[PDB]
């Protein structure tokens, strides 16, 4: 050949095909053939305990607090508004400047509520100001691409992901991107840190979901299987598995230690894509949130469909698990976040 | 304990208050998405329009047209796959489609853009309004006759002009045939999929038009209109 | 991971013939449109031409209308675009998309650097 | 083409050198952490009303 | 008799049919929070309760008596009357109400869409109900409305009630949809030159039969009952009969509003999952 391009691809595709090799090696057995002998887990009908409202336009993201009372959801209108899911009553109505948010978090303290969109500005806003009205903090630039999704780490740090294919970890006081991770092809659309908040991942449009080191700024891990663009992502509660869903109507279960798909989740009277993937606090149950206007809850070891919840009139945007697994929340583009057990 | 209860009541109840301020006037408000292909004009129609009606490269416009406000955004720092932010804009009262008639070898790549956007399972309910950019620059390659239409579309050589054209004063027959042959090749795109949820409503435009409000007014109207009749079963 | 191989594609004469062959190997195939999209050196990508999900309905650019065919085998799992009648201006490189969705009509599979569901590339040349 | 070429084959590099562990190991830890965690889960293990704080007043 | 229990059981299935349509469409608005959203909806449930009462108010009370032939109520039967007026007004006005509530949704889109405010509905619907129990009760606790318990109406008032609870009504009615056909003759005129232009009266059938299924079912109802409320005490010509069988007409109508008024796609899928 000669040509260093044509040498690098003949290489390229022959580290792939050793990956391949070390990846099935360890394939011994499967998920089904292991779990075949637990009992299925029946059916699961949690109903509408609350309905919680006021949003005037579709909602996009949400984020139950630590506290597992309250939350953070922010809608198209260009509001962010905080609930007390227990008596429904609003908190705080943060208004917005860019109205196309798409991404909210809540800081693990409490203090800081996140947001950004198609501005690819993430917003820190400070409900614990004083003399006032909560106003913005601080404000994160320098993404070329619309911002996908936020989640902090503490008072200081936070991760964001953005459509110029990248995350970035960021010290919200200095506001520098204090690290950055590259090698995604396409947008990436979701991330998730692990419950340690040592790693997190994040699905790209580019069918792949990595996984990165939040403090080397290093690419660890990169997997594929899916057919289509990632969606959703959420690690296993243990921090070694996480769940990924995408447009092409399935949900994959992947391993860390065995560097592999595990399980997929489908029906073939399911075609529609997946907005939204969470555990249940022990990890049994797997939240998937169809365009189908519904949620179809899965065991997360059986790949059988176990239960809905019909509950909302439009696609469901975004869902929520509380840290104490007390309750599910799901965002949908009806505006009105409801909350399951 | 009960002081908590009543705090968080009244703040409910200022809350409450302030977002159906809001709600009124985010409900009365139009929202405008403009899209086409680059070097199309879409920034130059949002520069004219801050300029001439008002406003606030800056991806966004406010303007009002006989008491009904409007606000008209053009999405400039994105990279190209659309594939994913586009679903961002699923409530829009409509989206205003330009394009760029005179560049005849990106125009497939506009009419490609047109028929997935038309498609699309999020947006098969947000009309468009179809703007036929740089009429001016048409009429000048179709008097110069150095680059034919023919050449990129041969079915324009056995086209014929519609019986129901309307040029306006002093117009060569070639200059409508052509623009009245790239207007129905959008409408045959528009009109293949039907169903009657939303339509496509096609516009000749060029840069220094001073109506292009007018036009977007008139429009949204009969796109409200139509869901309206489409909704009582009428139409 | 999704990967999509193509093959054939040569040095032709103007006026001669060729077969294009993309194997798609990493997915269902029937349920993607598939397009062929080819880029001429020094300029942005074409696209060139569209096959529906099982060859139900097909569309081209007005330049090679009349000349060249695509055809899809969701047995073999491949298409095939049989180009003849070969000009001087369709000296390209020939990427086989794939649009990202499945059960759909729409796809935005032109994208300027970097989309992730079409192949590399077979170099034809025609020239005298 | 060619930093982004050497950037993926680096990756490449540094990725097959990991240690993998077979799967069957993986799901036995899934099940573990799974039944590790059952009692305190309450949409798997329905809640009595008394603790359930959205239907209570 | 045979004739006897025929009318028996056709009366009470009419009257089963009112109550089971009226009450299916106030159960999925209740029960259902995203029907009470729109302003429209507001009216239609102004509609089914006016409905509603007719049926449970007047129209048992007056089957019994037709079926046993005297009237075994006596004094209650002052009040019957009233109600009647009452209820039976409340739906024609409602009616009114709605096609003007159309009318202004598809003439002016902006001015609708700021103006009507759950205030302008509510504002409307009180205007109905209490133009309604003015005409009904007021006349009747005054006993002006006279001239087994009698229900005759004195030949003023019967003019007088009848021209506003019906000949106001029908006439803006007959206005307004008119003007919706015109709007919807334009839109369709349009669409069509589009698709021709594409290319190179099924949309009319669809225009005609929605609007005729709407006017005709309300007048083909309630018409003949008012020309002869009209006729009838100048000439006291006709027998009671026939004018009992034409005034069962108008609660005929009654019952048939919820079929015609509220199956939107959404109102089919409420009642399909409340039901069954
Ligand atoms: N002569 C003439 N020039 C036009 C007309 N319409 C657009 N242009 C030119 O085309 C250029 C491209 O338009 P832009 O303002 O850059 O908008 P865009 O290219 O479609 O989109 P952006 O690249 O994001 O700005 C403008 O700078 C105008 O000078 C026209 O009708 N007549
Ligand atoms: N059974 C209906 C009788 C009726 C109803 C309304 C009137 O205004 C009226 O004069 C008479």
């Amino acid at each position: 050949s000669g040509s260093e391009l044509d040498q690098l691809r003949q290489e390229a595709e022959q580290l792939k095909n050793q990956i391949r090799d070390a990846r099935k090696a360890c394939a011994d057995a499967t998920l089904s053939q292991i779990t075949n002998n637990i009992d299925p887990v029946g059916r699961i009908q949690m109903r509408t305990r609350r309905t919680l409202r006021g949003h005037l336009a579709k909602i996009y993201a949400m984020h139950w607090g630590t506290d597992s009372r309250l939350l953070v959801s922010a809608s198209q209108d260009g509001k962010l508004i905080i609930w007390d899911s227990y008596t429904t009553n609003k908190v705080h109505a943060i208004p917005l400047r860019s109205s196309w948010v798409m991404t909210c978090a809540y800081a693990p303290s409490g203090n800081y509520v996140a947001c950004g969109g198609l501005d690819n500005i993430c917003s820190i806003y400070n409900l614990k100001t004083r003399e006032g009205n909560v106003r913005v903090s601080r404000e994160l630039a320098g993404h070329t691409g619309y911002l996908s999704c936020c989640r902090f780490l503490d008072d200081n740090q936070i991760v964001t992901s953005s459509g110029d294919t990248t995350c970035a970890l960021w010290d919200i006081e200095t506001g520098q991107q204090t690290t950055t991770f590259t090698g995604h092809t396409g947008d990436v659309m979701s991330l998730s840190l692990a419950p340690d908040t040592r790693l997190f991942v994040s699905g790209a449009c580019d069918a792949s979901a990595k996984l990165w080191d939040v403090r080397e700024g290093m690419c660890r891990q990169t997997f594929t299987g899916h057919e289509s663009d990632i969606n959703a992502i959420c690690f296993f509660p243990n921090g070694n598995a996480f769940a990924t869903g995408s447009d092409d109507a399935t949900c994959r279960l992947f391993d860390l230690r065995a560097d592999q798909e595990l399980m997929t989740y489908s029906h073939d009277n399911i075609i529609c894509g997946i907005t939204s993937v969470s555990f249940s606090k022990s990890g049994r149950l797997l939240l998937a949130g169809y365009d189908d206007f519904n949620c179809n809850v899965w065991d997360a070891l059986k790949a059988d469909r176990a239960g809905v919840l019909a509950g909302h009139d439009n696609r469901v945007s975004c869902l929520g698990v509380t840290d104490d697994g007390m309750a599910v929340a799901t965002g949908s583009w009806d505006s009105f976040l409801k909350i399951w057990n | 304990q009960r002081n908590e209860e009543k705090a968080q009541r009244e703040a409910n109840k200022k809350i409450e208050k302030q977002l159906q301020k809001d709600k009124q006037v985010y409900r009365a408000t139009h929202r405008l998405l403009l899209l086409g292909a680059d070097n199309s004009g879409k920034s130059t129609i949002v520069k004219q329009m801050r300029i001439l009606h008002g406003g606030s490269g800056i991806f966004e416009t406010k303007f009002q047209v006989d008491k009904v406000n409007f606000h008209m955004f053009d999405v400039g720092g994105q990279r190209d796959e659309r594939r994913k932010w586009i679903q961002c804009f699923n409530d829009v009262t409509a989206i205003i489609f330009v394009v760029d008639s005179s560049d005849y070898n990106r125009l497939q790549e506009a009419l490609n853009l047109f028929k997935s956007i038309w498609n699309n399972r999020w947006l098969r309910t947000i009309s468009v309004i179809l703007f036929l950019n740089k009429q001016d620059l048409l009429a000048e390659k179709v008097l110069a006759g150095k680059s034919k239409i023919e050449d990129y579309f041969p079915e324009f050589a056995r086209y014929t002009t519609p019986e129901d054209a309307t040029p306006e004063p002093g117009e060569d027959p070639r200059v409508t045939r052509a623009k009245y042959f790239i207007r129905d090749e959008f409408l045959r795109i528009s009109t293949a999929s039907g169903d009657g949820r939303h339509y496509c409503y096609p516009h000749f435009t060029c840069a220094v038009d001073t109506e292009n409000a007018r036009r977007i007014f008139n429009d949204c109207r009969d796109i409200i209109q139509r869901m309206h009749l489409r909704q009582y079963e009428l139409l | 991971q999704v990967q999509l191989q193509e093959s054939g594609g040569g040095l032709v004469q103007p006026g001669g013939s060729l077969r294009l062959s993309c194997a798609a190997s990493g997915f269902t195939f029937s349920n993607y449109k598939m397009n062929w999209v080819r880029q001429a050196p020094g300029k942005g990508l074409e696209w060139v031409s569209d096959i529906s999900q099982s060859g139900a309905s097909i569309s081209y650019t007005g330049s090679v209308k009349g000349r060249f065919t695509i055809s899809r085998d969701n047995a073999k799992n491949t298409l095939y675009l049989q180009m003849n009648s070969l000009k001087p201006e369709d000296t390209a490189v020939y990427y086989c998309a794939r649009c990202p969705a499945p059960f759909t009509r729409d796809c935005f599979d032109v994208t300027s650097t970097t989309y992730a569901y079409r192949g590399q590339g077979t170099q034809v040349t025609v020239s005298s | 083409s060619i930093a982004q070429a050497r950037k993926l084959v680096e990756q490449l590099k540094m990725e097959a050198n990991i240690d993998r562990i077979k799967v069957s190991k993986a799901a036995a830890d899934l099940m573990a952490y799974c039944e590790a965690h059952a009692k305190e889960d309450p949409l798997l293990t329905p809640v009595p009303a008394s603790e359930n704080p959205f239907r209570e007043k | 008799f045979s004739v006897r229990i025929l009318t028996a059981c056709f009366l009470s299935l009419l009257i089963l049919s009112t109550l089971l349509g009226n009450t299916l469409v106030c159960a999925a608005v209740i029960r259902f929070r995203h029907l009470r959203s729109k302003v429209t909806n507001f009216f239609v449930i102004s509609l089914a309760v006016s409905d509603l009462l007719v049926a449970v108010l007047v129209m048992p009370w007056k089957a019994v008596a037709e079926i046993a032939g005297f009237w075994p109520f006596g004094s209650f039967c002052n009040i019957w009357v009233a109600f009647d007026i009452m209820c039976s007004t409340a739906s024609i006005l409602n009616l009114c109400v709605i096609s003007v509530d159309r009318y202004w949704a598809i003439s002016s889109p902006f001015r609708y869409e700021r103006k009507m405010t759950p205030k302008a509905a509510f504002i409307l619907i009180s205007v109905a109900w209490t133009l309604s129990v003015l005409i009904s009760f007021i006349p009747v606790q005054l006993s002006w409305h006279k001239a087994n318990c009698d229900s005759s109406l004195s030949r003023t008032y019967a003019i007088s009630s009848s021209v506003i609870s019906f000949y106001i009504p029908v006439a803006i009615m007959i206005v307004t949809y008119t003007r919706i056909y015109r709007i919807a003759q334009k839109q369709i005129r349009r669409i069509a030159a589009l698709e021709r232009a594409a290319v190179h009266f099924k949309r009319e059938t669809k225009v005609l039969k929605t609007l005729s299924v709407i006017m005709g079912v309300f007048v083909c109802c309630w018409l003949p009952f008012f020309i002869l409320n009209c006729i009838l005490p100048f000439c006291g010509c006709i027998d009671s009969n026939t004018f009992d069988v034409f005034v069962w007409f108008g609660w005929a109508n009654s019952s048939l509003n919820p079929i015609i008024y509220a199956f939107n796609a959404d109102f089919r899928k409420a009642f399909s999952t409340l039901l069954g």
